[PDB]
């Protein structure tokens, strides 16, 4: 015994909780190692530039 | 009166709804609280008043943080207006002369105006950021840049904006420098649904106050939007390190 | 009935609220690292 | 960590090669007991 | 022209050159610093200078506010 609109908003929230959890799962599949490899490369290319400059 | 009566309706919906007239209104208070915390749904609280419509900007929405962002460092005289397209950068670059012709016609086709593309940059979900500036040539023979605010105030005209959208533009902005008046005005109020304590603290936690501004993060759909830009920026850092490696490979040779 | 979905979506909020804050701190760190 | 001495050696060769008043002939990579002697054969000139 | 005043008479068919202190040859010139304003356009600050003493302005201040309100329609 509730207004039918509140029953529809209970279905709307059951959809929204799944939409947020699917995005929370899509975030939980990113990986920093492409950006860590930019720091790997920045060290290496600074060292190789110093060998070139000093030479 | 609007904001005060909205606050009174929100308080009434979250503590003391009067929709059902028995014990079930205490379960309705919990239902209105839950919807407000999730940032979605409707606070039903009386039979004579519209329900409180809960969005992710509502104060009680819990999916909120603040996170930094670079301010722009190009001047209004640099004329830099950004157009984001629902197109791939390989389409934008292969159409680039036809795009310049089309933007020139959206500037009325005037023989004193030249449209220039300064750069293009791939964006998430099959889009492209395009940086443009206009040059005006005067009737004495001199040329000037057209200021970014002036060029943007042409593009935002509804009859011009509708034509940019017919070229596939999704978003239009400047990349202009902000004055001390503007920075000290934007910071002066908490953004819609951020708590004041979190908004004042995020001015202290800001690690570079000349280059960076605090920007709200609201729901997982904004976190994923940042992470997609971080992915795309990581690839653009890599694409620059590839070129720096070819440059150093010719230096040592 | 409804309250057995409320008390469930309390526990499924008190789940996601932590994942959101941990993902927000991770995003702020990776924004600082890309700058 | 794993970022060893070769990074510091690359700067050591620079400090020598930006003090070289370039000769006609190269220099000798002294062994460690000539290094100890080159130190003391020099300290015995500074401390006069 | 050096004094920054008077009239350069030089032909019977042309008006004289009228010399002011803005004329390039006027010698009584220097440059001196001034503070720029540090309030915003959104701070709404408009200055009105009056041919009145501050003791008159303060004692008339409510009548002045009424008068400025009437000048704003």
């Amino acid at each position: 015994n509730l207004p039918p609109v509140i029953c529809q908003d209970v279905e709307n929230l059951q959809k929204f909780v799944k939409e947020q959890k699917q995005v929370q799962e899509e975030i939980s599949r990113m990986s920093s190692k492409a950006m860590l490899k930019v720091q790997e490369d920045i060290k290496a290319l600074k060292q190789l530039l110093s060998l070139a400059a000093n030479g | 009166p609007t904001q005060s009566n909205q606050l009174i309706n929100t308080a009434s919906a979250l503590s003391a709804p009067t929709l059902l007239g028995d014990e079930r209104d205490a379960i309705l208070a919990k239902w209105n609280q839950l919807q407000a915390f999730w940032g979605t749904g409707k606070g039903y609280f009386n039979n004579n008043i519209p329900p409180v419509e809960f969005t992710q900007e509502n104060p009680f929405c819990r999916f909120k943080a603040v996170g930094y962002s670079c301010m722009p460092s190009n001047k209004d005289e640099d004329g830099l207006v950004v157009l984001v397209f629902n197109k791939k950068e390989t389409e934008i670059r292969s159409q680039q002369q036809q795009l310049v012709e089309s933007l020139h016609k959206v500037l009325g086709g005037n023989q004193t105006l030249t449209v220039n593309v300064e750069g293009t940059k791939t964006l998430p979900d099959d889009q492209t950021e395009v940086v443009i500036y206009v040059v005006e040539r005067s009737p004495n023979g001199t040329s000037r840049r057209v200021p970014a605010t002036t060029l943007y105030a042409h593009f935002e005209q509804a009859n011009i904006k509708t034509q940019l959208q017919q070229l596939g533009v999704t978003l239009s902005m400047t990349r202009t420098e902000l004055s001390p008046a503007q920075i000290k005005q934007l910071l002066q109020n908490p953004p819609a649904g951020v708590d004041p304590i979190i908004w004042e603290q995020a001015k202290v936690d800001n690690p570079d106050s000349e280059k960076l501004i605090p920007v709200p993060m609201v729901g997982f759909k904004e976190l994923l939007r940042r992470l997609k830009v971080q992915d795309q920026m990581t690839k653009q850092h890599q694409t620059r390190l590839d070129i720096i490696s070819e440059d150093i490979s010719e230096l040592q040779k | 009935q409804l309250e057995s979905l409320i008390n469930k979506w309390s526990l499924e909020l008190e789940d996601q609220e932590r994942h959101f804050l941990q993902q927000a701190t991770q995003v702020n760190a990776w924004d600082r690292t890309l700058i | 960590d794993t970022e060893g001495f070769g990074e510091l050696l690359q700067q050591a060769e620079q400090l020598a090669a930006e003090t070289e008043g370039i000769s006609e002939l190269p220099h000798v990579e002294r062994n460690l007991q000539e290094i100890q002697q080159a130190g003391e054969r020099l300290r015995s000139r500074t401390l006069t």
